[PDB]
């Protein structure tokens, strides 16, 4: 991890994020042996994008909720139960 | 040999 | 990780182990954002490029010790220390 | 920002 490089985003949920979510702890890596949470898909008309949600993105917390590690469902747990505002750290590289 | 989860939000 | 892939190489001790790690817990990361310990270099004429290792591995375990999550200093304690025999099981691919 | 170590074995 590299906390000192990562990204917030705030997604303002009009349901409906815009965001396909993959990989989590044993489930099959999305890249690499990486087990972590990764954008896997973003919709072009959706607030992830508006929000610079990107492709590839790993997702480190969400509202608090710590993702480093976590299983699938639990991220898909803590996106659903967000709220109106959705504040996410990511991860990309540059 | 896992599986794969995916799940659009 | 992916234990199910992973493999298991055995380092005789030349009278070094012919090899450079890198990266490590709270260390610039080798790769992207992990801060795993791996491979850096691999001396072509000593005992790891014949056992098998390249540069790129990912080290997991080194004679029972694990080094998921390890720092630095506690791959280097652990392969100064491995003995005659060093038992790595790495990650490639 | 960080310390790279690199260390010959
Ligand atoms: O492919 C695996 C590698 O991908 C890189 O992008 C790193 O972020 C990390 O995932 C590493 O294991
Ligand atoms: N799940």
């Amino acid at each position: 991890r590299i906390e000192e490089e990562e990204l917030t985003l705030t997604i303002l949920r009009q349901g409906g994020l815009g965001i396909s979510i993959a990989g989590g702890k044993g489930s099959t890596p999305y890249k690499g042996d990486d087990e972590g949470i990764f954008i896997s898909r973003v919709s072009e008309e959706g607030p992830a994008a508006r929000a610079g949600v990107r492709v590839g993105d790993k997702l480190l917390e969400v509202n608090g909720v710590a993702l480093q590690g976590a299983e699938h469902h639990e991220a898909v747990e803590a996106l659903r139960g967000a709220g109106t505002a959705v504040q996410m750290r990511v991860w990309r590289e540059r | 040999s896992r599986t794969r989860r995916e799940t659009q939000l």
